[PDB]
């Protein structure tokens, strides 16, 4: 995360970061969506063009954690995967469109103060609160800038969709959706390289639960003025996710 | 630069 | 059933120090 600050305890209880177990390192950020599901981004776990294409057995989930690099005894979780489950429709080959995949653990993890699900939109909460100027938090353990000791936290304005289209050569999709400052606007921040997976979240005002709205997907840079990062929709591929859990739950 | 993590996981 | 609520905030009546930023959006 750019030009953002250190989370509070508990501020993200649903973080998770997805851990490489060799050689041992972060590999991306990710979610708990329920006490055996998390939700991340298809290209954390395969992206042919970087020679990236993790199974099961490469990677561990390590969950209610803060410091980036400490274990940390008696408060994180440390989970193994059961299976990985990526959109059948992701493409990897040309704008990242439905960058999504589903991991279920092995075992459920017990919550904690720490350790706790977010919630995912219904269509009446994505159509009340995915507005151009309604803010959204992001949070990860990435770069920075183009490595923090703790998780980061930044808030950042959903774009409207014609600016994020005239932002950048690729070809934008349906199943995302832009967010960050203007030049014009002041305020800077940003996502960045190992916060990828992870959540963009809103509260709603109507019943104050945290929704997950986005998942960190890909920028051109990091906190770039005139660009933006672009987050999977995650209430476009509600249906995919539902068929998922309601299958291999 | 990560703290090892236990044996198990 | 209780998701979205943290145990440390929601639960306990206490706000984090930017979420009003959130809501301040919410226009
Ligand atoms: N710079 C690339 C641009 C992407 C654009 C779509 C087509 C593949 C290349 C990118 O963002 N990638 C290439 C592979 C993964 C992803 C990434 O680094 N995402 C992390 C990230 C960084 C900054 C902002 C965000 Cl929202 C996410
Ligand atoms: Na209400
Ligand atoms: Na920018």
């Amino acid at each position: 995360i750019v030009e953002g600050s250190d989370a509070e305890i508990g501020m993200s209880p649903w973080q998770v970061m997805l851990f490489r177990k060799s050689p041992q390192e972060l590999l991306c950020g990710a979610s708990l969506i329920s006490d055996r599901w998390v939700l991340t981004a298809a290209h954390c776990l395969l992206y042919p063009p970087w020679d990236k294409n993790f199974t099961e057995n490469d990677l561990l989930v390590r969950i209610g954690k803060h410091s980036r690099t400490r274990y940390e005894r008696n408060i994180e979780k440390i989970s193994m995967l059961e299976k990985i489950y990526i959109h059948p429709r992701y493409n990897w080959r040309e704008n990242l469109d439905r960058d999504i995949a589903l991991m279920k653990l092995k075992k459920p993890v017990a919550f904690s103060d720490y350790i706790h699900p977010v919630c995912l939109p219904d269509r009446e909460t994505a159509a009340s609160l995915l507005q151009a100027g309604y803010k959204g938090r992001v949070t990860g353990w990435g770069n920075l800038k183009e490595q923090p000791s703790v998780l980061q936290v930044v808030n950042l304005p959903i774009v409207e969709r014609p600016v994020c289209k005239d932002s950048t050569r690729i070809r934008i999709t349906d199943n995302m959706f832009c967010a960050g400052y203007k030049p014009d606007e002041g305020k800077r921040g940003d996502a960045c390289e190992g916060d990828s997976g992870g959540p963009f979240v809103m509260k709603s005002p109507f019943n104050n639960r945290w929704y997950q709205m986005g998942i960190v997907s890909w920028g051109e840079g990091c906190d770039r003025d005139g660009k933006y990062g672009f987050y999977t929709h995650v209430f476009r591929l509600k249906k995919w996710i539902q068929k998922v859990i309601d299958q291999f739950g | 630069d990560f703290e090892e993590i236990p044996e198990e996981y | 059933a209780d998701c979205g609520l943290r145990p440390l905030f929601e639960k306990k009546s206490l706000e984090d120090k930017t979420e009003r930023e959130l809501l301040e959006s919410y226009i």
